[PDB]
């Protein structure tokens, strides 16, 4: 698994690859790695899948409740705490979860914060989860600017994940593009590794050592 | 793996099913699991695959040795004692169960090997995963003074069970009947009750679907002249 | 397994069920336990069949090494042997070995050779899972200078009752006769015995 | 110690069509090296057009069955007859896994019918209640023997067209209930030639708008 | 979580045209010991139902004390309970079915297998299997421990699928039952000679029978086998 | 921690009409890591092809090791080693290290010289020998493999359709295991030529 | 005891003969008279069966004796000396080549490793 | 120890290794030599477990001192790379294996190509354009994967490597203490004294 | 321990030795393995002294308890309160109980309880670590409807070889006798037992 | 998490806790305050197990503000390190106790001092000069024990701090990515921006 978040001047970028592994076998290339908790937040899956899934959705169900009683939305640091709260309850119990809860309110502006089954809650600018989170953390880290235009800020997380998909077995199949806005996500698209290394390789000239 | 061996009126037979697994794969389908270690003395290997046939062989070698040494032909005796004093010295490690038969001056015989160097004498014998299946047709038909007919269909029935009953044993029934005063006869694929029904579709592949990079010749020849 | 080895007038008797097992199957249902070193000097067999053939067939090597160079060998030697590579190799054998045999001079001896390799010369003898449960049975009826007809019986009830109680042991009871006037085996049939 | 799981091996096969489902799955249940039965129902139809199966320990199994079942019947009840959606199932059998996720269902559910829209739609499951919409998805045994057999000649991966030479994909033309039948028959022939837990039979539950149609087919017993 | 102490082996079974056999030998094996010869492991619930119980026999006590129960309870306000209201049994083992599985999730099951045989009120052959797990699965041959490898494979001989059961009469039916009960005998450590058989005929009902024994059985040719390998004498 | 996925790789050989076909993946990994996309698992002494699955130490080292043996066997024997024969020495080299095996997956692959016979074998890690007649597999992906082999494949293919039957079923196998992949190759061996091929898959 | 004849018996001597293979030469020289002849579908190698005393019985005598069932071998000379190589021949066609390439060696290949012998019987202690 | 890099470029090999030793709880050194010259153009770097390293090191060292001295004559760098591998080959089947991995940067004067050989432990051998041991992959080759040239001068592959090691001080929670680089070209071998 | 309980003609008989050991040390050489949980009602306790102790305990309370609201419980009643209490607590409990009684309907009735929980009503019971070896003997010499003389001497003959192969049992041999005519106690001593 | 550090001055109290979060092989963040303000003069830094540490801080932190609304006055730093200890000592016997270690600074505007408790997760409470926990005073309080004075300045204690993050820096293996300065005295909290 490979998945990233970051902010910068136009909102988040959420990238995800698409792989699910068991042992050495594939048993998916069209996994969904981003949870649509609600049309304004974004989770991201990594460790346990039903993890992730089931809690993340339950997340959706949550913040419904409180904008119905507070009249509001809810802000992205209510939000990833109320998860965080709930894993920290079954701590010990063996829950798997590496995510990056993503939203853009009023109030806080682009916000991202990494929460962990261990209870680890982290507000960032930058962050990379799972197997390939390494490979990725590098290309990011070399050309991250918060002055990134939302265009090559997509990129930059598509380009991310294509390092990762390469180089980590447990990582690729297609890369999944999310564009976090104040008004809401906005998907961008599922882009096969296969196709785009070809593409990315020819186009950027890089991955040299490759024969194409 | 299904094998036995039954002894009838001039001689005995040995059997085997031809399935070889790697776990709950099925590796060979078709396997040769009856093994000559002389002419006249053949056996069949069950357990661990490459010790089974490497202790045959060896074993088959140093009777062969002894066999022209000797002048005399090849005892079923002493396969017996060369294969249970090499397998009881490696203590079990090496994972050999045989079923060991064959006819010589002395007559026509028939035994069992166990890895850790046991053996046990019968008229009728079961190994293997099968062995169950097989020795429940065994005890439920054999009868003393079988003809070679007879010992021959009984074998191939254990040997049955086992393909249909046993999930390590299937596909095809191995025989060889050996006989006193004469040649022992190998019957490869006696039965073949498993045959693959035809598949519903052809996947042959129009030429040019699967994208090439680089092609070139390898030079398998020498080098050469001039 | 159900073994035992007993002394008599005459000479002496070895008695054996005939039952394998490998856990609870019946590997062997007819397995001949009584095996011969010499002539007239027998063993019977219990722990491991790997173990115990290959002692046993290292024994009647041994003996008949033996007698080529000094003539008949005593059953206090062949206990000897086997006591020397049962004790010896202690660690890496599990072989619990009755010996019984019939000089002129001697008679009928019976010796135990249990798992530790120690020797014990006794009037008779029992061993193997079955043993257990007619040491109280075997200590009331045994009886010295039986007559060849009171031992069968004896060994023939006393294994019967093993065999009713172990399930490691059954099948046949086999039993081999070692007196002067030779050597001669035995066989009864669970229709024979079970009705006892 | 006591196991409390155990491996009831089999195979199963769910295929997603354009306007039809098919839930396949072979009759051979076994425990080690045993058969326990040739002809074991694996696949069931639990009624509003949903056909389900829950492949691996068949106790957890048929526990899994048994209780989305009794969902459906519920949810009839508690609200007035309607209909249970394919995506609905799904979610419910999600929280029926998730419920028992630190004892789990010992099983790789997967479950088959028509969405709302009329198409073809397949879930798949892992034991702890991950799910997911898919085309095409083989569980248990010889999954692993299926699964690239149908990457290869359902979603043509690999496959390019003819002179072109790597550079134009083979289109993704629409398979019909006839084309997939054929699929999933050679897909289970083959995995009964090489995997030992796969045999006997191959039953195959259809999904289309007209209701659930059974068709049976012998596999090699061996 | 426990381990089983006092224990009954094989439980075989088979489907015929007009019925259901199901037997079982009369040890209470305790190890290896032999320990109790008059155990019986086929308990009938009703004219209609045979359950036949192998593994640990305490287990299988409580097990026939909860059928017992059942009919009692089956009993109560019920004017049609010997009539069209009587325990089926699909009833029966449904309930058994239930309580192994709930034992199993408990982690304390009842560590037995068991195959309920009988005939439904249409004149269905039942018979079904149900263990410590609560894994179930129905099969014209069913047989629990040792069965399933050495009588299963005779007893398929003879019904070897669904439509080889009208062609099976009781007689060919009972006959490859009772050869399977003497295989067990000759290569089962833990078995006996006695057994029980039963048969439940949608015709003649459910025939009981007890005190049987293994009977024609080849030892013979024990006499000739010396040795293991080179022995002549 | 397992030896024989640690490095991963797959090696396929096929059988066609008066030909046989070698196919193997490029990759080499550390567990999760891909290390290089150049690791070629086949090859050849004289007209004998080898592929070798597995451990990729042992690999290389049994690869010199035939070649050393098969350039003896050369020059005492005064001719090139047969399918068959070489099949044999693989299988006694093997068996020699019973007690501390290399940790490979072999399969043999060529066309006898002299009977025009096309001949395939596979190994354990430890000698024993499959002599199918229509397919060896070997790998991490082997299950996927058997997969693809058992529904791809029927006889007497000619060496061109052969090549197209042998690379569907490697690639399609490689895309369903993490550990296989980054490229591939695929010998076409006829009795007098043979094609190596290098195809163009996913990078992943 | 001991072996403590660890050197060459077998020496030059200043004319550059080595002395004991021409002796050997000269008890082959003695020995009864053996031939080959090469056919194009066969060969045949015969000889005479001298035998030392006529009650003894021939027959148990063979002086042609198959090495592989491809591979036969006759002598002139000594014939212990032969019977031992025969024994040692047979055996080396097993431990270095059928055991190794699973087929019997090829005629000149088993000579060379008979020939093997019979040069560490000329240069061995 | 830690981190070891390698990339090969136009004309030279260029090798990065880490300063720092720690021994369990302290640093005991920031300034050690990971590497030995083989041959005047051939030079190997190496990390792994404590003592193994640098005894192996310096045993290969030896051999090839040795070979140079009897053949009056350099071996190629793929030739000293073969010899490694069959060493450590030999070592992983031994009573006690050396445990280490290492990197051969050598310029074959005959060919007149630089050349890098990446092998593990196990003898593992790998020819590469640019490779690494341990986790310095992991947060190196994503960045070597897309900047990477085969016709890099030595500076453009120095400021690659200057990247990397950022990278690699930023992201791991070891401080290694900054690298020592040399390069491997035609005239031979040199230490960068400052990076 | 060794214990056994036979029914004869004028009711039952329980028979037990009186060694309890912890490890090899003999913790107590007179030891009442006999107890009471109703007039005529007793059990062998054989297992953990502290948990058939309890148990005992326990019944001889439910009988007591029984008896005030329903009069005298059948030894089959009794037998049902031992196994339900073995039975429920299999877990926690290593008990092997065997009850014997008399009542005047149905006579001497003996019930064996082993360490499951199960329940078995036999002619006679035998159990204990020293009740293996004497399964061949008590086999071969019980019979049914023996006079209480006769069946005095077979458990003093039983109990005799059992304590002889058992180190784990010795001492004296208790007895208690249950028949219409009351409850009559019974000790035999090693110089009379051990020379049998 | 991994170091924090306490020096009590003349006038105040100082704290200096690292900014680097570590997940197993990343660094997740180099900007982490580990530390929350319990009351305007009583300031906690914590170190321990993931998700415990700030989990049992914000607890605290919410129970001395309860405390702060509901009695309109500041608990004594004595008074709160007191009711920390007793939380951290329940918690030590409880099913799933809270592995974290903790300072607290506090300066007393009753008795006009300042005054360091250093408590870990055991409950174990002691007043110091100067504190820390884990292997962070291994390191540093031979220096502190060298030169601390009971009177110094503010700005010699951060010169003293300085020394012993230098002393980190150099002797120990794992990149602790700097730390966060804060002042703890009469006039309340306030951050050391620039360290
Ligand atoms: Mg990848
Ligand atoms: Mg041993
Ligand atoms: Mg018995
Ligand atoms: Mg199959
Ligand atoms: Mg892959
Ligand atoms: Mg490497």
């Amino acid at each position: 698994t490979t998945t990233l978040a970051f902010r910068f001047q136009g909102g988040i970028i959420v990238a995800v690859d698409s792989r699910a592994t068991a042992g050495n076998w594939v048993a998916s290339q069209t996994v969904k790695k981003v949870i649509e908790i609600n049309p304004f937040l974004l989770g991201t899956m990594a460790g346990g899948a039903a993890d992730c899934q089931f809690w993340e959705t339950w997340l959706g169900s949550q913040f419904r409740l409180h904008e119905l009683r507070e009249k509001e939305r809810i802000s992205v640091a209510a939000a990833s705490k109320i998860l965080s709260n709930l894993v920290y309850q079954y701590k010990g119990a063996g829950l798997s979860m590496g995510t990056m809860i993503c939203g853009y309110t009023r109030k806080e502006g682009p916000t991202i914060y990494y929460v962990d089954s261990d209870g680890t809650r982290l507000k960032g600018d930058i962050f990379c989860v799972g197997s390939g989170q390494t490979f990725a953390y590098g290309v990011l880290d070399s050309n991250y600017k918060w002055d990134l235009s939302v265009e090559d800020a997509l990129y930059l997380g598509k380009r991310s994940i294509l390092a990762a998909a390469h180089r980590d077995a447990y990582s690729g199949g297609s890369v999944n593009l999310y564009h976090v806005t104040e008004d809401g996500w906005i998907y961008h698209g599922n882009h096969d590794v296969g196709e785009l290394f070809w593409k990315v390789k020819e186009e950027e000239g890089s991955f040299n050592n490759v024969i194409g | 793996t299904t094998i036995v061996g039954v002894k009838f009126n001039n001689g005995v037979v040995i059997a085997a099913d031809t399935r070889s697994t790697q776990g709950p794969i099925v590796a060979d389908k078709n396997c040769a699991k009856l093994h000559r270690i002389s002419p006249k003395i053949w056996c069949a290997g069950a357990g661990t695959a490459a010790d089974t046939e490497a202790v045959t062989q060896l074993i088959g070698s140093n009777i062969e040795l002894h066999s022209l040494y000797t002048s005399r032909e090849p005892r079923v005796v002493s396969a017996l004692q060369m294969l249970k004093q090499h397998l009881f010295k490696y203590q079990g490690h090496i994972g050999a169960y045989l079923i060991v038969a064959g006819v010589d001056p002395t007559g026509s015989h028939l035994f069992s090997i166990h890895a850790h160097g046991s053996t046990d004498v019968g008229y009728y014998l079961s190994l293997g995963s099968g062995s169950l299946a097989a020795m429940a047709v065994l005890e439920s038909h054999w009868k003393q003074d079988l003809t070679k007919e007879e010992a021959i269909k009984l074998a191939s029935d254990a040997i049955q069970a086992g393909i249909w009953n046993d999930l390590g044993s299937g596909s095809n029934v191995d025989v060889c009947v050996m006989e006193i005063g004469k040649d022992a006869e190998y019957l490869r694929n006696y039965l073949t009750p498993n045959v693959r029904e035809e598949k519903q579709k052809s996947y042959k592949f129009p030429r040019g679907t699967t994208a090439v990079l680089k092609e070139s010749i390898v030079n398998i020849c020498d080098i050469q002249e001039e | 397994t159900s073994i035992m080895a007993v002394t008599f007038k005459d000479g002496v008797i070895l008695g054996a069920d005939s039952r394998t097992t490998t856990g609870a199957y019946i590997a062997n249902r007819v397995t001949d336990k009584l095996t011969r070193v010499h002539d007239k000097i027998w063993c019977c067999r219990s722990g491991s069949a790997a173990d115990t053939q290959a002692i046993a067939d290292i024994v009647q090597y041994h003996l008949e090494l033996y007698t080529s160079q000094y003539g008949t060998p005593s059953t206090e030697t062949a206990a000897s042997v086997f006591k020397e590579l049962c004790y010896e190799n202690k660690d890496n054998l599990t072989a619990g070995i009755i010996v019984a045999g019939y000089d002129d001079k001697n008679k009928g001896e019976v010796y135990t050779i249990p798992l530790g390799g120690s020797v014990h010369k006794l009037p008779y003898a029992i061993a193997g899972s079955g043993s257990t449960f007619i040491y109280g049975y075997c200590d009331k009826n045994f009886r010295e200078n039986m007559s060849k007809e009171e031992t069968v019986d004896f060994i023939k009830h006393s294994l019967s009752q093993a065999i009713k109680w172990d399930g490691s042991s059954g099948g046949v009871i086999r039993m081999v006769v070692l007196t002067a006037a030779g050597v001669e085996r035995l066989i009864f049939y669970p229709d024979e015995y079970e009705q006892l | 110690q006591f196991n409390p799981y155990g491996d009831n091996g089999g195979t199963i096969l769910g295929i997603a069509g354009e306007d039809f489902a098919v839930l396949a799955g072979d009759t051979r249940n076994i425990t080690d090296y045993s058969i326990n039965s040739r002809y074991e129902p694996k696949v069931f139809d639990c009624g509003d057009n949903i056909v389900m199966s829950a492949n691996g320990f068949a106790a957890d199994g048929d526990a899994l069955v048994k209780r989305f079942k009794n969902s459906v019947k519920w949810y009839h009840f508690d609200h007035n007859d309607k209909k249970l959606s394919i995506n609905s199932a799904a979610r419910n059998i999600q929280h029926l896994l998730y419920g028992k996720r630190f004892f789990p269902y010992y099983v790789h559910t997967i479950i088959a019918g028509l969405d709302e829209d009329g198409k073809g739609a397949v879930y798949s499951f892992d034991p702890v209640g991950s799910y997911e919409r898919e085309q095409c998805r083989a569980g248990g045994a010889a999954a692993s023997l299926i699964m690239p057999f149908l990457d290869n000649q359902v979603n043509f991966k690999n496959q390019y067209e003819p002179g072109t030479n790597g550079k134009v994909k083979k289109p993704l033309k629409y398979l019909s209930v006839e084309e997939v039948i054929k699929l999933v028959r050679d897909s289970f022939t083959s995995a009964t030639e090489r995997h030992i837990q796969v045999g006997d039979g191959l039953e195959i539950l259809i999904v289309t708008k007209d209701g659930v149609r059974k068709e049976f087919y012998e596999l090699k017993r061996d | 979580t426990q381990q089983p102490i006092v224990t009954g082996t094989s439980v075989i079974s088979m489907k015929y045209d007009n019925g259901v056999i199901i037997a079982a030998d009369n040890l209470g094996s305790y190890g290896s010991l032999l320990r109790f010869n008059g155990v019986e492991r086929l308990i009938p619930v009703g004219d209609n139902t045979v359950v036949g119980i192998s593994g640990d026999i305490s287990d299988m006590q409580h097990i026939e004390r909860l059928l017992k129960d059942l009919v009692t309870e089956n009993a109560y306000d019920n004017p049609l309970a010997d009539a069209e209201e009587a325990l089926e049994p699909s009833y029966i083992f449904e309930y058994l079915a239930t309580v192994m599985y709930q034992r199993r999730s408990k982690m304390n099951p009842l560590w037995n297998a068991i195959i309920v045989a009988g005939v439904q009120s249409n004149g269905d052959q039942f018979l079904r299997y149900v263990n410590l797990l609560g894994v179930t699965y129905s099969s014209p041959t069913l047989a629990t421990g040792f069965g399933a490898h050495m009588a299963n494979p005779l007893l398929r001989k003879v019904v070897d699928r669904e439509s080889d059961i009208p062609k099976t009469t009781v007689q060919v039916a009972e006959e490859a039952i009772v050869n399977a009960m003497r295989v067990l005998y000759y290569r089962d450590a833990r078995s006996s000679r006695n057994f029980s058989l039963a048969i439940i005929d949608k015709n003649t009902g459910l025939t009981f029978k007890k005190n049987l024994q293994v009977e024609n059985m080849k030892w013979d040719f024990a006499k000739d086998i010396k040795g293991y390998g080179t022995q002549k004498i | 921690s397992d030896p024989s996925s640690i490095n991963g790789g797959i090696v396929v050989a096929m059988t066609g009409k008066d030909c046989v076909a070698i196919a193997c993946d490029l990759r080499l990994g550390s567990q999760s890591l891909g290390v290089s996309n150049k690791f070629e698992k086949i090859f050849h002494y004289g007209h004998v092809f080898l592929g070798i699955t597995g451990l990729a130490t042992d690999v290389t080292t049994l690869n010199e090791m035939f070649r050393y043996k098969t350039n003896l066997y050369k020059l005492k024997e005064e001719r090139a080693i047969e399918p068959e024969t070489f099949t044999q020495l693989v299988s006694s080299s093997l068996y020699e290290r019973r007690f501390g095996p290399y940790f490979v997956g072999p399969v043999v692959a060529g066309i006898n010289s002299k009977s025009g016979k096309p001949f395939i074998a596979g190994f354990d890690l430890i000698g024993c020998i499959d002599e199918a007649k229509d397919f060896i597999v070997s790998g991490t992906a082997s299950d996927q493999l058997f997969g693809m082999c058992e529904s791809l494949y029927e006889p007497n293919l000619e060496p061109e359709d052969l090549f197209e039957t042998i690379s569907q079923a490697l690639l399609n196998a490689a895309d369903r295991d993490a550990l296989s992949g980054w490229g591939a190759v695929v010998y076409i061996i006829k009795k007098d030529e043979v094609v190596k091929r290098y195809l163009k898959m996913r990078q992943d | 005891m001991t072996d403590r004849y660890s050197f060459s018996l077998t020496t030059f001597s200043p004319s550059g003969k080595l002395g004991q293979i021409d002796y050997a030469l000269t008890a082959v020289k003695q020995g009864v008279t053996s031939l080959g002849i090469k056919a194009t579908n066969g060969v045949v190698i015969a000889t005479e069966k001298k035998s030392s005393s006529p009650l003894a019985m021939s027959e148990t005598l063979s002086k042609v004796s198959l090495l592989t069932p491809d591979i036969g071998a006759v002598y002139s000379g000594m014939g212990p000396d032969y019977r031992v190589l025969v024994d040692k021949s047979r055996k080396v066609a097993h431990t270095s080549y059928k055991r190794i390439y699973g087929e019997y060696p090829p005629t000149k290949l088993l000579v060379s490793e008979v020939a093997k012998i019979m040069q560490e019987a000329t240069q061995s202690g | 120890m830690d981190i070891i890099l390698g990339i090969r470029v136009q004309d030279s090999v260029i090798l990065a290794s880490s300063k720092a030793v720690t021994r369990g709880i302290s640093v005991l050194k920031d300034s050690d030599d990971k590497t030995r010259q083989l041959s005047p153009h051939t030079l190997m770097s190496f990390a792994g477990e404590a003592g193994d390293t640098v005894q192996f090191a310096e045993y290969i060292q030896a051999n090839i001192q040795l070979y140079s001295i009897r053949e009056d004559y350099e071996l190629s760098p793929q030739a000293v790379s073969s010899f490694v591998r069959q060493e450590l080959a030999k070592s992983i089947r031994s009573r006690r294996p050396y445990q280490v991995n290492v990197l051969i940067g050598g310029y074959d004067k005959k060919k007149n190509k630089p050349e890098l050989y990446q092998i593990d432990y196990l003898g593992t051998k790998v020819e590469l354009p640019y490779g690494a041991h341990g986790y310095s992959g992991f947060y190196t080759f994503s960045l070597l994967d897309h900047h990477y040239r085969p016709d890099m001068t030595t500076e453009e592959g120095l400021d690659l490597l200057k990247l990397c090691v950022q990278e690699l001080e930023k992201r791991m929670p070891m401080d290694f203490k900054g690298v020592i680089v040399k390069i491997v070209d035609k005239d031979g071998i040199r230490q960068v004294d400052d990076f």
